């Protein structure tokens, strides 16, 4: 069949047996070995002059990213020869 | 410091050369440009192919160490944009390794980088500067810097260096430490020593390369 | 020995010593260096299993044309339990055979799917076993490609049940591959139900996993 | 022998104007005058055989034709084939012989024909016309230097194939002929190419104007929408008959091919063609009945 | 006196990262950072987990078809490490380097191929 | 005794005075300073030369790389739809020669060479990132300059410092001392090939034999002699 | 653009979305909506009831977005029904048509090779990346032969001055080719070389002044290469 | 550690030692890099110096030793094993 070949109450009809389909077809994954240390995300740590290691939070990242984007972007200013 | 070199031995090679070092005696070839496999072709450079083979038994992945530690001081020597989509093929057979391979490579690698380094120069292919590699070691009770030492010498060592400098203005400014590979026990206090010590030999050794060099081409060029 | 490996002395000798249901894990996209990867899990009576499931694609092949994608599936053996190349490359063939119905491989022309099966820690404590391997797969190659953002016909699982491997789509309805060693007789209608059962269950958890996580 | 006939052997790895026949390294003749042809390697005075096959003389022309070969394209020649690759502004198509022939883009009918207007995207979307495996009447157009041939489809009797199936025989079972497409009775048409490959389909208007908008889908995939059963079956049991005169080393041409097909409907089920003691009675009769009519 | 502006065309990270390397470091190292997002003197964080896959892993339930003496499962960054060490024996007949053994080690680079070691692994 | 130059070693002439830079001298495309970068003896032109000195360092090489306007000595090994693939110097990327780069060319006519057929040509275009190509004709007269197929005859190696000392110095006594000895032809190619032929092959031999052992010992004053013994050695 | 309320927000591969075809009445005439399978859904038949029933199915995890698009009396609608997912090179693989970002690797007398590195996607604009490797060949090459380079004058095309080894250069898909490359052009004023080092990368950056000329603000060398309209 | 020179044409809006290597865009381009595998006593068993890029100073050298010991005593003391 084809367009304009079905009429409006074969489309509906269509819709009817369709919404009859579609409402016929209507636990925590807690780790086990490597599930607590393979989908870790990534963190980053810098070292003072203590020599003690400090974490960098992920926000500060995030911005970090968003940051330079912008800064890539619109301000990529105009250059002169 | 008392090397021995010949150059353009071989006949079938663009480039060749024999570098001896008391016992650690290594013949090098060099073939390029040449025209490249695809797999090697570099767009805008010049692509290396690096072979070692060692004096005893066929290669293993120690000589796919020594490939990879002569590669990273021969590719910034070469004027790799002159040749585009060009192979350069650099092929070291050591002939007598002159320590334990078992326990070192010292010599083998010294010796290689500077067999290449000359049958480069053999071959006619751009070098950005002049190279100078040397082994060095520190002994166990005396804890002294010996540079150029004997297999005898590395039995009783603590560490063993690998040392190659990048001299530009007729052998006498250091552009650049193309590789130091200091393996074994030591502090910071030995390493720049052992800098210290080993660029004054590493020089004397351009200067000496530079007399082979022009000893052995000079009768090939016109005056 | 070998030129290319570091297998230490070859007269060293290995060491020989004298003498719910279901349990399952479920994770995405921790691999940065491919399209799409997952972290299978699960634990039950005596048999623990952790695979890892890597799919590299759509990416080039450079051999005449083809209208539709290809895909390859590798199984690599893990660190413990270790399997026959031969019984890794049926269970590929197996798998190749069920993807090859779900995967929309009309919208990748000339492209190459590889998808890589990682039997990373396989432990057998009880104090042919790939048959009770091969849903998991099926479930971290389903996961991978839907990480990836590889176009499925529908959700693909599976089922285990004495030696019977039943793969199923829309709703349990269909089959898209049947696998059985071993087992008993005129037991098919039993391992259809109860794996039709692990099937909806792990679909449900995949689809938890893909859209939650 | 009702579901599988299985023939078993034991002890045995297998079943175990005078035209001269001639081996590699005999000598054929001592004329120098002689001009050796294919087959043939000289020195001096001296003609040999470099295959094993009949002594030919044309004219002055000495050859040795050999027993067996691949099939050797000549100019104008009516060949069936499938396009093996695609590249550039030519294709490649499988025919049969040592060499694939190659079908320059120039070589073909373009759809739309005469009304089209040349386009410079052609050579970039000849997947849209013909693509690997697709199978197509040709002519051997012309011939290269190591005798591979090159194809043209310039005709409406030459082009893309459809509604029907694929079977071939031996070439050296098809000779040249006036014509190579032939009608049939169970309203189906066979296309004998010289080259051994074979194409049997259900008969079109064209095949029947051929003894008696549709420019733009000459390269269609798609297939005749109607095409019934009894057409289907015909086509099966042609395709069977064909395989018999072939297994039978009977050379085909479309009389001894309606002949068969008819002979061939004291058998049920067409199934039962495939048999050996069926094919090889077939042929048979074929050749026992041109014998009584032809004496 | 020939005075004449240029505009520059820019690019995302992703799509510059991806077209010249060279010039998406020297971009983020003119605002004091790197391409990973990190500064110049910060290193990726460390995590591991010792003995999981060891059969000596639980020192009351010791695995009996296992052979693996330690391993160590680390991630640094976006990187995942998975060692594992297994024994052999075999008959024998100062501070000097000929007193001292080594691990024999087989490291698998997983870069979706199949083949030979890599040079990197070899 | 000459005065010998190193890669990496400042480079004599000041920046002040235009420089034409030839072999062996590079300009870096970043920092913009001339420096050497290979080993022999620098050369530099006198002044007055139309106000330009050219300098450049003569290195010992025998891997030939194409440059523009230099007479070679290549090998047909392929034929193209357009042109003929041709090879220079073995393991050498290989050069395009033209149907249309001949005498009396046309689109209807192509060239009767076949691959195997050694061609004496000019190098007209050497691109360094592209296939460099040659031409057998003069491309504004449209005559042949000498150019064209070798027939017969033996080629021999050599190295590019050997080559061009016999293509562009009169002073080099090897032509002469060859021909003290017998009447030959020969072709020059500043690829590293040398092309002799005589009426008779003991006479190409002889010369093969002498051009050989001369490129090796590299003594002028000898060639004479190494000529002598040669010739006579070919008589026993 | 804008779905019905009776579709489903979120989708996974297999989740159905919508009949073929729908309907309904506005202001006394009743308007027929068309959905087309597009990126991320396929048209699948069910069976329910003893009835067929095709229905558009999402292949994809993600978003369902409708557009509308057309390129007795009776009025129809024609929408397109797709799944978006929410960098991912897979689902935008480079079609006919489609505008790339792509890095000479080699130049030929008669063509210029490339691999292909990114696809431009339709509304600055956006990107997506391939994450396939250009050291194991792992992206998709491509070709832009002589004749394509530029618009006018087709016929005497020098290579060597239309691009170099290392150029990226934004181009136009013509054809899928074969299995090995693509075909693109650059005949337009926005195609060309985009972004280029002097010396093949051993120089300074060189943005484009003129559309056939690319100078450097440092040096003040200049190089010849078809660029792209500034 | 890696060590780079800051190119005045790429600035936004001299030489600097760089940390851990990550990213394509950091292996592809620096080419003078360091490796160190540092003991926390103080001592050091390996020390990899490759200059194809930068100029490896004394400076870069100390600043990567001195590093290089600050993170061995974070990774030796961290997960106590
Ligand atoms: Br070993
Ligand atoms: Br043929
Ligand atoms: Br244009």
């Amino acid at each position: 069949i084809l367009l304009e070949t079905i009429s409006v109450p074969q489309i509906r009809d269509v819709m009817e047996r369709f919404s009859v389909l579609c409402n016929s077809n209507i636990v925590t994954n807690s780790s086990i070995l490597l599930g607590k240390i393979l989908p870790r995300e990534e963190h980053d740590i810098a070292y003072s002059k203590d020599g003690l290691p400090n974490k960098v939070k992920t926000e500060d990242i995030r911005i970090r990213a968003q940051n330079f984007k912008s800064a890539l972007a619109n301000l990529e200013d105009i250059i002169f020869e | 410091m008392s090397v021995q070199a010949e150059i353009g031995i071989l006949d079938h090679v663009d480039g060749s050369s024999e570098f001896v070092s008391q016992d650690t005696k290594v013949i090098c070839s060099v073939t390029g440009p040449i025209e490249p496999k695809a797999r090697q072709e570099l767009p805008t450079q010049l692509a290396l192919e690096i072979i070692v083979r060692p004096a005893k038994g066929v290669a293993t992945t120690r000589e796919k160490v020594l490939e990879d530690k002569l590669r990273a001081v021969l590719t910034p020597l070469i004027t790799r944009h002159c040749y585009p989509r060009q192979l350069c093929q650099i092929t070291c057979q050591i002939l007598e390794s002159g320590e334990d391979e078992a326990e070192f490579s010292l010599r083998e690698l010294s010796c290689c980088i500077n067999a290449a380094f000359l049958a480069l120069v053999d071959a006619g292919i751009a070098l950005n500067s002049m190279c100078a590699s040397i082994p060095i070691a520190i002994i166990k009770d005396t804890s002294d810097i010996i540079v150029d030492p004997t297999a005898e010498q590395l039995k009783i060592s603590l560490s063993v260096h690998t040392l190659a400098l990048e001299f530009v203005n007729g052998g006498k400014v250091v552009k650049n430490v193309l590789l130091l590979d200091s393996n074994g026990d030591f502090n910071e206090d030995q390493l720049f020593s052992l800098l210290e010590l080993g660029e004054q030999k590493c020089q004397e050794l351009v200067t000496n390369i530079r007399r082979i060099i022009q000893d052995n081409i000079s009768p090939r060029l016109v005056v | 020995q070998d030129r290319r490996r570091l297998l230490g002395p070859a007269a060293a000798k290995p060491m020989a010593f004298s003498n719910s249901e279901q349990e399952l894990s479920l994770h995405t996209g921790f691999i940065e260096n491919c399209n799409g990867s997952a972290l299978v899990e699960a634990r039950s009576l005596g048999h623990q299993t952790s695979l890892i499931s890597a799919v590299y694609g759509p990416r080039s092949i450079r051999g005449s044309f083809t209208s539709q994608g290809t895909i390859s599936i590798q199984l690599k053996n893990g660190l413990l339990e270790k399997y026959n190349t031969n019984e890794l490359k049926e269970v590929s063939s197996f798998l190749m055979g069920i993807f090859n119905s779900v995967v929309n491989l009309s919208r990748y022309p000339k492209s190459g799917i590889d998808i890589f099966v990682y039997l990373t820690y396989d432990k057998d404590l009880t104090n042919s076993q790939i048959s009770s391997l091969i849903p998991h797969c099926i479930t971290s190659i389903t996961l991978a490609l839907a990480d990836a953002g590889i176009e499925l016909v529908d959700m693909a699982g599976a089922g285990e049940a004495n030696g019977t491997v039943v793969s199923f789509i829309k709703n349990g309805e269909e089959i898209v591959g049947f696998w059985k060693d071993d087992g008993d007789d005129e037991d098919l209608l039993e391992c259809l139900d109860r794996c039709k059962e692990q099937y909806n269950r792990y679909r449900d958890l995949m689809i938890s996993c893909l859209m939650n996580q | 022998s009702e579901v599988i006939t299985i023939t078993k052997r034991n002890g045995a790895f297998q079943n175990s104007s005078d035209s001269q026949i001639v081996t590699p390294g005999e000598l054929v003749t001592d004329d120098p005058i002689w001009m050796r042809g294919h087959g043939t390697y000289f020195l001096d005075n001296m003609t040999y055989s470099s295959v094993a096959g009949t002594v030919s003389r044309v004219n002055r022309l000495l050859s040795v034709i050999p027993l067996k070969g691949r099939y050797a394209p000549e100019t104008g020649d009516h060949v069936v084939g499938r396009i093996a690759e695609v590249g550039n502004k030519r294709w490649k198509v499988d025919i049969g012989g040592k060499q694939h022939a190659v079908l320059m883009l120039g070589s073909v009918n373009l759809p739309g024909g005469i009304l089209r207007r040349k386009s410079e995207s052609d050579e970039l979307q000849m997947r849209s016309f013909l693509k690997e495996g697709d199978l197509l009447n040709a002519e051997v157009q012309s011939l290269f230097q190591d005798g591979s041939a090159s194809l043209h489809t310039r005709s409406l009797k030459y082009g893309k194939l459809r509604n029907g199936m694929f079977c071939q025989v031996p070439s050296s079972l098809i000779v040249r002929a006036k014509n190579h497409t032939h009608n049939l009775p169970g309203n189906i048409t066979v296309v004998l190419g010289v080259n051994g490959y074979i194409w049997l389909r259900k008969t079109s208007q064209m095949d029947l104007a051929r003894d008696t908008e549709s420019s733009w889908q000459i390269y269609s995939d798609e297939n005749d929408p109607s095409i019934s059963n009894n057409i289907r079956q015909a086509i099966c049991r042609y395709a069977n008959v064909i395989k018999a005169l072939a297994f039978c080393e009977i050379g085909i041409t479309q009389q001894r091919i309606v002949s068969a097909y008819e002979a061939s409907m004291v058998y049920s089920n067409v199934g039962e063609l495939i048999e050996k003691n069926v094919m090889e009675s077939i042929g048979s009769d074929i050749l026992t009945a041109e014998k009584m009519r032809g004496n | 006196l020939e005075t004449i502006e240029i505009h520059p065309i820019t690019f995302p990270p992703e799509v510059l990262a991806r077209i010249s390397p060279e010039l998406s470091l020297q971009r983020h190292l003119s605002l004091g950072i790197r391409p990973c997002l990190r500064k110049y003197e910060e290193f990726r964080d460390v995590a591991i987990e010792n003995n999981t896959l060891s059969r000596y892993a639980d020192a009351g339930n010791i695995d009996t078809k296992n052979n693996i003496l330690g391993s160590n499962v680390l991630k640094s960054g976006k990187t995942i490490v998975i060692t594992s060490i297994t024994g052999g024996i075999i008959e024998e007949t100062e501070d000097i380097i000929a007193n001292y053994a080594s691990v024999y080690p087989v490291v698998e680079v997983e870069r979706g191929r199949v083949g030979a070691c890599t040079d990197e692994e070899m | 005794m000459s005065t010998f130059i190193f890669p990496g070693d400042s480079f004599p002439v000041d920046p002040t005075t235009p420089v034409k830079l030839g072999p062996g001298i590079y300009c870096d495309p970043n920092t913009q300073e001339i420096r050497p970068v290979n080993t022999g003896v620098l050369h530099v032109s006198a002044k007055g030369k139309s106000g330009v000195q050219t300098a450049y360092i003569d290195y010992s090489s025998k891997r030939y790389i194409p440059s523009v306007n230099d007479f070679v000595i290549g090998v047909i090994i392929g034929t193209f739809s357009d042109s003929y693939k041709v090879s220079l110097q073995n393991f050498s990327s290989s050069v395009s020669l033209s149907y249309m780069a001949f005498p009396n060319a046309s689109k209807k006519n192509r060239p009767t060479l076949q691959v195997g057929d050694l061609v004496y040509a000019r190098v007209c275009t050497a691109e360094k990132e592209l296939e460099a190509e040659i031409e057998c004709f003069d491309s504004t007269t449209g005559r042949d300059a000498g150019f064209g197929i070798l027939e017969d005859g033996m080629i021999i190696d050599v190295n590019l410092n050997f080559a061009r000392q016999l293509l562009f110095n009169n002073d080099f006594p090897l032509l002469k001392v060859l021909a003290a000895h017998t009447k030959f032809e020969v072709a020059i190619g500043l690829n590293g090939k040398i092309w002799v032929k005589c009426e008779e092959l003991s006479n190409t031999l002889a010369c093969y034999r002498t051009i050989m052992e001369c490129c090796q010992k590299n003594d002028t004053a000898a060639f004479k002699d190494i000529a002598k013994r040669q010739f006579k050695e070919i008589l026993t | 653009m804008a779905c019905n309320f009776q579709f489903p927000e979120i989708a996974y591969p297999g989740k159905l979305i919508c009949p073929q075809y729908g309907t309904e009445n506005k202001d006394g005439e009743d308007i027929i909506f068309n959905y087309v399978p597009g990126p991320g859904t396929k048209l699948i038949q069910y069976e329910h009831n003893g009835r067929t029933l095709e229905a558009i199915t999402a292949t994809l995890v993600g978003t369902v977005r409708c557009e509308e698009e057309k390129k007795t009396r009776r009025t129809v609608k024609n929408i397109l029904v797709s799944v978006l997912p929410g960098n991912d090179f897979a689902n935008n693989l480079p079609k006919e048509g489609d505008i790339v970002l792509t890095r000479v690797t080699r130049l030929s007398l008669q063509r210029a090779n490339v691999e292909i590195l990114a696809v431009e996607d339709k509304p600055a604009a956006t990107f997506s990346v391939s994450q396939a490797s250009s050291d194991l060949g792992e992206t998709f090459r491509g070709i832009i032969r002589s004749q394509d380079v530029r618009s006018t004058d087709r016929d005497r095309v020098k290579v060597i001055e239309c691009f170099k080894p290392g150029d990226i250069v934004r181009a136009q898909v013509l054809s899928l080719g074969d299995g090995t490359n693509y075909y693109l052009t650059t005949a337009r004023n926005d195609l060309g070389v985009v972004f280029a080092r002097a010396a093949n990368g051993a120089g300074g950056l060189m943005y484009a002044t003129d559309w056939q000329m690319m100078t450097s603000p440092v040096t003040g060398a200049t190089e010849k290469r078809k660029c792209a309209k500034p | 550690y890696g060590i780079v020179e800051l190119d005045p044409e790429c600035q936004l809006q001299n030489t600097v030692l760089i940390a851990d290597l990550d990213t394509e865009a950091e292996e592809t381009s620096i080419h003078s890099t360091i490796s160190i595998l540092a003991a926390p006593s103080g001592n050091y068993k390996q020390l990899t110096l490759m200059g194809g890029g930068a100029k490896i100073t004394p400076e870069m050298i100390k600043r990567s030793l001195l590093l290089s010991r600050v993170r061995a005593d974070d990774l030796s003391t961290r997960f106590n094993i």
